[PDB]
């Protein structure tokens, strides 16, 4: 017996195997591809002009009330060509399951906003804009949620450096907050922690 | 407690020197001619145990001479002859006991015998006396396991040792004279003691046993 | 073709001194060239060697001759991989000559005694596989040894027998010699190549094999002295009479040696098969105490696994029947331990040989020997928790396989043949040493 | 420090290298006697996070949280702690961290 | 070159040209007013990263291409060689 | 030569045979751990971490020494490879000492990169309570090794590097099972230009560099691409940057140029980067002492002295000097009315018009397919010692003739010393000699001539008669005719049109003689005129900035960006590792600067208008990293010896390191002398 | 998820949604926190209190400072 | 004793996520539910 590892639960694989392919059966216009991960976690992999209406069918099917939406999540991938990724986390609670719906997005490129299918997307889709510059299209009011007022730029792309571009100082000259070009006392001493030696096996060919 | 580095000693440094004798050179020469031409550093292990066939042990000035002889730099020698283990690179006496103590000579009392050895020298394993007259080292095996309590001295089998045997061989080396070598219960050559169980007959000449067509 | 004709016969126990290969063994008789001349020795040399190397490694493919050093790999097949055509490389017989294994003492008993054998043996067998010299490896502590054989050299030499134009064939062939210096790790086949080469010690790896890269960069073959030694008697006497002995496979006459706690020690020249009983009980007298008082035997050196008396009982002696028992033969030794010494210090004393006797190179053979060693000084000490064995079962599973020659696999089976058998003994003594220290 | 009196950082910088601030900078020279000794320990008690993973991260007993947290300051300066400083705190606080480490040891 | 892996190596970077770093003058840190000296960038391919570059309107330079093949034999044999210069002296 | 099917992680591969199973792994990805087999040293198996498991075999095989046969089956991630790896690794780590937080190759260790990807978690070693673990004693190494020979897992690395590469025997092992020791028998010192690649091949850290001792740690460490200029072959390397300092100088993969090795004068140089820098303007005042200036007044300094001067002005190149350095100095004297360039290396006369008068225009990843090569009086393992391991590699793998022309030097592997008769090369040009039937019987034959014997009074002729020889023996795609020339400047300087020779401008009479950074003292106070405004651009300055009256400043190769050129005609670029210390600037920033204080600047601005006027003036000086090659062109040895080859350069002559390293040998020179002569 | 499953306790649920269901909702989780506290000091087993994976946990500091591995673990996770 | 860590290996255990449209294609060469019912009323 291996006490050190974790044990996969069957009935949290089986139900969301059978209801991956019945999403997969249900809408072959926007599910490009459904996948079980490690960890008992079914991810929706579809198109972009399917946000709303994916969304909206795990709202209000029977046999899929997912409900709740806990939270939208936005990564830069910036290797791929569509480089953001927008993932839609769903929690049923009349099945006692969850989901994961993630779409790919570019910069320029908008995005359906799920605001009229859960209305919780009408802040969570401000934040990846405030962090990303993923548009979202016809939403309430789409404005700069978490950063300064003055903020240029969206931080949490790869491109964005982690110091920031600029610095404030109080001028006691103009008697205000000033904006500053960025010089650290001390710069970030960027680590090299890079395994040299591969040690997954399962994972080296899981590109294509 | 031997060291496979090597250090300035005084009677181990490479100052002193060594030269072959024109006795030992035809040897040195026949060895060489033995292999064959561009391999010759097969020559190297019959041409380092030939200085201790007249120094007694290996000094380093041996090792530069079978380097010098063999046209090669003086690690190769170095590291040969510090991984075999008869080429003694300490001062070694004139006697160099062996004693087995491995399994088939220590089933029959080799340690009887290494305590009595060191009870008539008064010498720890691995240490020479201080006349360089006699050294003793424990040893794996060395053949002739028939014979159990052998002991060797100067490359001859002192074998079917007793304790008393031993002692009486010890004093007469002491006293400078030479022992005979062999089995001590009055036993030739290795065979089963008392009865000619095997080999009792008279052995059969030529033209006896031939196949046809040959 | 050559194949191995069957037996059918049921009793391998009885011998006639006439089927006697090494009929001076004992040194009763003239060990020079005229005691070998009016011994049978040097007989229808010229005709063997003109016959050609068809002829021969077919009469050896015969008589199903397996090998004597160690291993149960057959001969005849083994002298078949140099009949190939030469690449302008020259061919070498090599006749290994170290027998460090403890227990393991005929061959060196066959250089003091029958010489003339092995030069006509390798003069054979150098004919047989189109060798035309012989390096024999003598260890430096065999002395007299070495020097009866170059006596023996010198005397065919002197006799024509070898050297430009062998026994009046055109066939040149010049035994040469070479003498060691105390390595048991020399005896290997590819460690005797990188010593004759003028290397130190360390095998080389398989797929460049002896016959394929060999001595100096040429093809040889490495072969023992009983082989070699035997190999006139299997061409004169024929392919059937040498396989007339032994069961099928293991066809053959071997030198077996008892040594360790008898009453008289023992070198005898045997058939293959023998009852183990039989042979102890028949000649060289018997265990000490009785047969009752027998705890257990190594049938080979200290390459192979112990096995205890109720196994030991009803072994019969061939390569198969001891593979059948759990242990390899390998080389011929019989080392006999009664109940009155413990085997826990003689099977530490055999692991500090191997741990001695390793060249280095290969690091689990480096260090897992030494490893082993202070294990087994632990457990004659008494001091280990009983945990350790089966652990130290996995260090032997760690070792044996996993290097490059087979002193690693010689040294991992012993212990594996200890913890297989004689447990209860490391519990005892364990137990013993607990409530000792506890008290 | 040792009870000999050798101070005990190696500068083997496993403890800059898990500080997640960043706090530690480390710089070192061989010594005289051929020893490993830092030229340079300072942490930046301003950016430092009092988190204990040097302390942790440290395979000799070097660096150590210690008793004291009555060291406010007047100026901003003063808190950028140096080695002579980190030392000095050392010699002060031996016995109540030797206890401390005599008294913890066998949980960590 | 003290590492015989391979696993960081196969993936390209671009980074961007080191500015000035200076000694602070309190302290004895290095301190620097560059905000991009610690920002590597990891692509796949490079034209993905040419893409990238003229993407974000960045001034573009390729260090180097990869190394295609180094064909290469490796045998056990020639260590022991007969009239060969490659037979090695030791083991 | 048909490929042979074999299925590896039961994916399919063709592999031609002869191949290792390691090798065939490597092909599609998956690579077996491993310590003792380097892909440019013998195979061995003194490790056995490439244990992998085939299928229907009893045990596993050894994948760096397994030739591969038709339908093997190799399981990589198979149960028994993985045990077999966890137990031999145990093993691995039975003896090997804690002294992890100690060792600087912690960090970058193969043993704990290998423990933590395919070794165990635990140690099942109860026995270090009692009996203990082995330990042995420290190895005396010279100033360039640092040996803790505990640490070492007896992998012949060294020993291999030594016997094959290094060409020196007194690397070796002795003893016999645990107590095998991986070092001299004697206390020698272990002298090798190569002997810092040592401390690159051991695996764990046994070896250890002894300038970089205990300075920092692997993840600690900035890493910056750059190229190194004290040699002529113009290695890749990898410099470590961290917090404004340089830490030390690693060898950088590429197979044409270096092959990831270095020399110690380039290794080792990074000690010479702190000691005797310019970090201040310096002016010759009056009283006759330097005094440190400002820029401002300096600058204006010199362009007084050069509008006094009316247009008599000359320039010398230098012998660490910068590609885009030659050529701001170039275009501020074409600018000026000064026709007049030189550099301190001289030259053939007209050999500036083609380039393979001047290139080793057989590649250097082309010399180990050498057949027969011949030297014309040089030294290549002390002018260039990885073009010497390339002709190592082709002395070892090719049957391989070389014949050296001049006095009796050593090469680490033999060869036939004609004599050092200059006349007798045209011997080797006239077919009667020997070695001549040799080179026309040779399938890829070559000819290296050294730079010192072109720089002689015969000169040209014997740079036309060899020519007329490689122009009897040619071979298609190859190109025979090879100059070796130590000055990393010079091919770059007579690619931008410099006239070679310091006698050039001596002999204009300069009234102000500009320098970049020349320390070689070919031009002194004695042959330049009474009054001679001496502007010295460089670096360090130990010599020509003592005669200097405007000592200006400059950055290192490891501190600014530029272009150098190496013998074989690559353009390849440094990369700015850390900031010039104080003032010091780029010295084609310093040139266009003066260029703008004088009255007739420069027209590029930044680096970017400056590369673009290097390809208005040569194409292939741009293509970094590629090599063009050339067509056809058209007895004493000043370095011969170690000592000799430790100091030549001005970053070399600075540092500690080499001072200790000629200390050391001479100590061991007079150690051995007086042990000879007590026996005499 | 971590024994909430082996322990026993109520959830507080409200009815009209306001502040004070809320309210009384939190303080009756203060309620029901202290009898999965004593089920938690009631049942508590003996044992280790870090996986036993020394490549993701780290060893202990009598391993560090006694055996190899587990000082490499140290010196990587580190 | 009999401790190997491969056999106890948590982290290389873990597999690339199963295509749950070709596993079916694959593997074949009461409506589904994501979970079991449970009643929040
Ligand atoms: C460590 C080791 C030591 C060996 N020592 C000997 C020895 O002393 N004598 C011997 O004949 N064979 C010895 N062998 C066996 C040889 O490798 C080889 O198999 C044998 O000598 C020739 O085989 P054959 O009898 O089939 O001709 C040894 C093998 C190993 C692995
Ligand atoms: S098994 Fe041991 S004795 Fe044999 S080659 Fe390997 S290292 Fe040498
Ligand atoms: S404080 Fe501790 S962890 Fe940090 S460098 Fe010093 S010894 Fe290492
Ligand atoms: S306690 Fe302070 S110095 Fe130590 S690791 Fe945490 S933040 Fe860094
Ligand atoms: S050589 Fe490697 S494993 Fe050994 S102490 Fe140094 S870093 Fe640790
Ligand atoms: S010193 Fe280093 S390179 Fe040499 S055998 Fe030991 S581990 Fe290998
Ligand atoms: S075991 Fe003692 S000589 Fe063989
Ligand atoms: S590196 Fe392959 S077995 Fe050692």
């Amino acid at each position: 017996d291996k006490p050190t590892v974790r044990q996969p639960d069957a009935v949290a694989r089986s139900h969301l195997s059978d209801f991956g392919r019945y999403v997969a059966e249900c809408l072959p216009k926007y599910v490009q591809k459904v996948q079980l991960t490690a960890g008992d976690e079914l991810e929706v992999l579809i198109a972009p002009e399917g946000v709303v209406p994916v969304l909206q069918f795990l709202k209000d099917h029977h046999q899929a009330q997912f409900t709740n939406l806990v939270d939208i999540a936005g990564v830069d991938v910036p290797c791929r060509k569509n480089r953001f990724e927008v993932v839609y986390n769903l929690l049923s609670l009349r099945y006692n399951s969850r989901i994961r719906v993630k779409t790919y997005t570019d910069e320029l490129t908008p995005l359906d906003s799920a605001c009229e299918v859960h209305k919780a997307a009408n802040w969570y889709e401000r934040e990846i804009w405030d962090m990303y510059g993923v548009f979202f299209a016809n939403h309430p009011d789409l404005r700069r949620i978490l950063t300064d007022y003055g903020f240029e730029g969206h931080p949490q792309r790869r491109d964005f450096p982690l110091s920031g571009y600029v610095e404030l100082r109080y001028d006691d000259e103009k008697k205000r907050v000033v904006c500053e070009p960025l010089e650290l006392a001390q710069e970030f001493r960027k680590f090299d922690l890079s395994a040299p030696w591969e040690q997954f096996p399962n994972f080296r060919n899981a590109n294509p | 407690d031997n060291l496979f580095v090597h250090r300035d000693t005084p009677e181990d440094n490479p100052n002193i020197p060594f030269e072959f004798t024109a006795e030992n050179k035809k040897r040195v020469e026949a060895i060489l001619s033995i292999y064959p031409e561009g391999h010759k550093r097969g020559a190297m292990i019959p041409l380092l145990d030939l200085a201790q066939r007249q120094y007694g042990w290996l000094p380093i000035s041996a090792m530069h001479k079978v380097a010098e002889i063999l046209q090669l730099p003086n690690m190769r020698v170095y590291e040969v002859a510090t991984f075999y283990t008869m080429f003694m690179r300490k001062p070694t006496g004139k006697y160099h006991i062996q004693v087995c103590t491995t399994t088939p000579c220590w089933l029959r009392g080799s340690d009887d015998i290494l305590e009595t050895c060191k009870k008539q020298l008064g010498i720890g394993v691995g240490d020479t006396t201080k006349d360089r007259k006699f050294t003793i080292s424990e040893v794996e095996c060395l053949g002739a396991c028939v014979n159990a309590p052998m002991v060797a001295i100067n490359d001859d089998y002192y074998e079917d040792l007793t304790s008393k045997d031993m002692q009486d061989i010890l004093n007469d080396l002491k006293a400078d004279k030479i022992s005979p070598p062999g089995p001590r219960n009055g036993r030739f050559a290795s065979e089963p003691k008392g009865e000619p169980t095997s080999l009792s007959e008279e052995p059969k000449g030529p033209g006896f046993g031939l196949q046809a067509g040959l | 073709p050559g194949t191995p004709p069957p037996q059918t016969k049921t009793k391998f126990g009885p011998l006639a001194d006439e089927d006697r290969i090494f009929t001076n063994l004992y040194g009763r008789h003239d060990w020079r060239l005229k005691g070998a001349l009016k011994r049978g020795d040097w007989y229808k040399t010229k005709e063997i060697v003109l016959k050609g190397a068809d002829w021969i490694v077919n009469e050896i493919k015969t008589s199903g001759l397996r090998g004597r050093g160690g291993a149960g790999f057959p001969s005849g097949m083994k002298w078949s991989f140099m009949n190939k055509p030469g690449d302008g490389r020259p061919k070498y017989l090599v006749v290994n000559a170290d027998e460090g294994e403890p227990g393991t003492c005929k061959d060196r008993e066959i250089m003091r005694h029958d010489p003339h054998k092995l030069v006509e043996g390798c003069l054979i067998a150098g004919r047989a596989m189109g060798a035309q010299a012989a390096y024999i490896y003598i260890r430096g502590e065999f002395y007299n040894e070495a020097s009866n054989m170059q006596l023996a050299i010198a005397e065919a030499y002197q006799a024509g027998l070898i050297g430009k134009n062998a026994c009046g064939t055109g066939y040149d062939f010049d035994v040469f010699m070479h003498r060691g210096a105390g390595a048991y790790i020399c005896g290997e086949e590819t460690a005797l190549i990188e010593s004759l080469e003028g290397k130190q010690g360390k095998p080389r790896l398989k797929p460049p094999f002896p016959a394929d890269v060999g001595v100096f960069g040429c093809p040889t073959t490495v072969t023992n002295v009983e082989t070699v030694a035997v190999a006139p008697t299997i061409c004169r006497r024929g392919g059937v009479w040498f396989a007339s002995f032994g069961r099928t496979r293991n066809s053959g006459t071997k030198l077996f040696n008892i040594s360790g706690h008898v009453n008289r020690p023992c070198t005898v020249e045997e058939e293959m098969s023998i009852p183990l009983k039989e042979l102890i009980e028949r000649h060289c007298g018997g265990v000490t105490g009785g047969w009752d008082n027998l705890l257990g035997v190594i049938p080979g050196g200290s390459s192979t696994p112990i096995i205890p008396k109720n196994v030991c009982d009803d072994v019969i002696m061939d390569f198969d029947g001891l593979i059948a028992a759990q242990t390899s033969l390998g080389t011929a030794a019989i080392i006999v331990m009664d109940k009155s010494t413990d085997v826990i210090k003689a099977i530490a004393r055999l692991i500090s040989f191997y741990k001695h006797e390793s060249c280095g190179q290969c690091t689990p053979c480096r260090e897992g020997i030494g490893w082993m060693n202070k294990i087994m000084t632990r457990f004659v000490k008494g001091d280990a928790q009983p945990a350790e064995i089966d652990m130290l079962w996995e260090i032997s599973k760690q070792i044996e396989g996993h290097t490059i020659c087979a002193l690693g696999d010689g040294a991992a089976w012993p212990v594996q043949g200890l913890i297989r058998h004689f447990r209860p003994e490391i519990e005892k003594r364990m137990q013993l040493h607990a409530k000792r220290v506890s008290n | 420090r040792y009870p000999s009196g050798e101070e005990r950082c190696i500068a083997c910088k496993l403890c800059e290298a898990i500080c997640p601030a960043q706090a530690i900078t480390i710089e070192a020279e061989e010594r005289a006697d051929g020893s490993r000794r830092t030229t340079r320990y300072d942490i930046d008690m301003t950016k430092c996070i009092y988190c204990g993973f040097c302390q942790e991260a440290c395979p000799v007993d070097a660096i150590v949280e210690g008793p004291n947290f009555e060291f406010s300051t007047e100026t901003h300066e003063e808190l950028l702690y140096n080695k002579e400083k980190l030392l000095c705190n050392g010699d002060k606080w031996e016995s109540e961290i030797a206890s401390n480490l005599q008294a913890d040891h066998l949980y960590r | 070159a003290m590492q015989s892996g391979t696993d960081n190596v196969n993936t390209w970077q671009i980074e961007f040209d080191n500015r000035e770093r200076w000694e602070n003058p309190l302290m004895g840190w290095a301190s620097s007013g560059d905000p991009l000296s610690n920002m590597n960038v990891q692509f796949g391919s490079p034209e993905e990263a040419i893409t990238f570059c003229e993407r974000n309107g960045w001034r573009w330079y390729v260090d180097g291409a990869a190394k295609p093949k180094k064909e290469r034999v490796k045998n056990y044999g020639i260590n022991f060689a007969w009239n060969k210069r490659t037979r090695v002296s030791t083991k | 030569p048909e490929k042979i099917e074999v299925f590896v992680d039961d994916i399919p591969v063709q592999v031609v045979p002869g191949t290792t199973v390691l090798q065939a792994a490597a092909q599609i990805g998956v690579e077996i751990p491993r310590f003792c087999y380097h892909e440019r040293l013998a195979v061995a198996g003194n490790c056995r971490m490439c244990l992998v498991e085939v299928e229907k075999s009893p045990k596993p095989v050894a994948a760096c020494a397994m030739p591969v046969m038709k339908g093997w089956r190799i399981k990589t991630n198979s149960d028994l490879t993985r045990k077999a790896r966890e137990g031999v690794m145990e093993f691995l780590l039975m003896n090997h000492p804690l002294d992890c937080p100690i060792c600087d190759q912690g960090g970058e260790c193969d043993l704990q990169d290998q423990a933590m990807a395919f070794g165990s978690d635990r140690s099942r070693f109860t026995d270090i309570n009692y009996t203990g673990k082995r330990a042995v004693e420290d190895k005396d190494i010279g100033p360039l090794v640092k040996t803790i020979m505990t640490r070492c897992i007896h992998c012949t690395r060294c020993v291999r590097f030594a016997s094959e590469i290094a060409g020196v025997d007194d690397l070796g092992t002795t003893g016999r099972g645990n107590d095998m020791q991986i070092g001299t028998y004697v206390e020698k010192l272990f002298l090798t230009e190569l002997s810092g690649n040592v401390i690159d091949l051991c695996p764990v850290g046994a070896l250890t560099n002894k300038p970089y001792s205990f300075v920092a740690r692997p993840w600690e460490i900035r890493k910056v691409s750059s190229i190194d200029v004290l040699d002529a072959v113009g290695s890749n390397i990898v410099v470590s940057t961290r917090t404004n300092e340089v830490l030390r100088i690693l060898p950088r993969e590429n197979e044409d140029v270096n092959e990831e090795w270095l020399a110690d004068k380039s290794r080792f140089a990074c000690d010479g980067l702190k000691r005797q820098r310019l970090v201040a303007p310096m002016v010759r005042m009056p009283n006759g002492e330097l005094q440190a200036v400002e820029w401002e007044g300096a600058l204006i300094a010199v362009a007084k002295a050069i509008k006094a001067a009316g247009g008599q002005i000359a320039g010398i190149s230098g012998q660490l000097a910068d590609l885009e350095a030659q050529v701001a100095l170039k275009d501020l004297l074409n600018r000026l009315g000064s026709e007049v360039v030189a550099t301190e290396q001289g030259f053939i006369a007209g050999g500036t018009d083609n380039r393979a008068n001047y290139l080793l225009n057989s590649t250097i990843a082309g010399l180990e397919e050498a057949d027969a090569v011949l030297l014309v009086g040089t030294n290549p393992r002390y002018e260039a010692p990885l073009v010497n391991t390339r002709l190592r590699k082709a002395y070892v793998h090719n049957e391989l003739q070389i014949a050296s022309i001049g006095p009796k030097i050593d090469l680490s592997y033999d060869h036939e010393n004609l004599g050092a008769d200059a006349a007798l090369v045209k011997d080797v040009c006239s077919g009667a000699h020997a070695f001549s039937k040799v080179l026309e019987g040779a399938k890829k034959p070559a000819i290296i001539i050294g730079a010192d014997l072109l720089e002689r009074a015969d000169g040209a002729a014997i740079h036309a008669t060899v020519a007329e020889y490689c122009k009897k023996l040619k071979k298609p795609n190859w190109n025979p005719f090879n100059v070796l020339q130590t000055n990393a400047a010079q091919v770059g300087a007579l690619d931008v049109g410099y006239k070679a020779g310091a006698q050039t401008a001596v002999k204009a009479q300069p009234k102000v003689l500009f320098l970049l950074n020349a320390d070689a003292g070919k031009v002194t106070r004695e042959q330049l005129p009474k009054d001679c405004f001496v502007v010295y651009i460089g670096s360090h300055g130990d010599n020509g900035a003592s005669i200097a009256d405007a000592v200006l400043p400059g950055a290192a190769y490891t501190e600014k960006q530029g272009i150098y050129v190496n013998t074989e005609g690559r353009p390849q670029q440094t990369l700015p590792g850390v900031s010039p210390p104080g003032m010091a600037r780029e010295d084609w920033k310093i040139l266009r600067a003066l260029s703008e204080v004088v009255g007739k600047p420069l027209p590029y601005d930044n680096l970017d208008e400056l590369r673009n006027r290097l390809e208005d003036v040569a194409p292939h000086l741009t293509r970094l990293g590629q090599l063009e090659p050339a067509g056809d062109a058209g007895i004493d040895i000043k370095l011969k010896e170690l000592r000799d080859y430790f100091m030549t350069d001005a970053i070399s002559r600075a540092s500690p390191t080499m001072a200790k390293c000629i200390s050391a040998v001479n100590k061991q020179q007079r150690e051995n002398e007086a042990k000879q002569s007590v026996a005499i | 998820y971590d024994a909430y499953n082996l322990v026993n306790f109520d959830v507080p649920i409200g009815t009209k949604g306001d502040c004070y269901d809320r309210y009384l909702c939190r303080v009756e989780e203060m309620r029901q926190s202290l009898r999965i506290i004593d089920q938690c000091l009631n049942q508590m087993p003996a044992g280790e209190i870090k996986t036993d994976d020394a490549k993701v946990a780290p060893p202990s500091r009598s391993e560090m400072k006694t055996s190899m591995e587990a000082l490499i673990h140290h010196f990587k996770l580190f | 004793s009999a401790n190997y860590y491969c056999q106890r290996d948590g982290r290389r255990e873990v597999l690339p996520p199963i295509d749950l449209v070709e596993q079916q294609k694959q593997l074949a060469a009461k409506l589904p539910t994501p979970g079991k019912v449970y009643a929040w009323d």
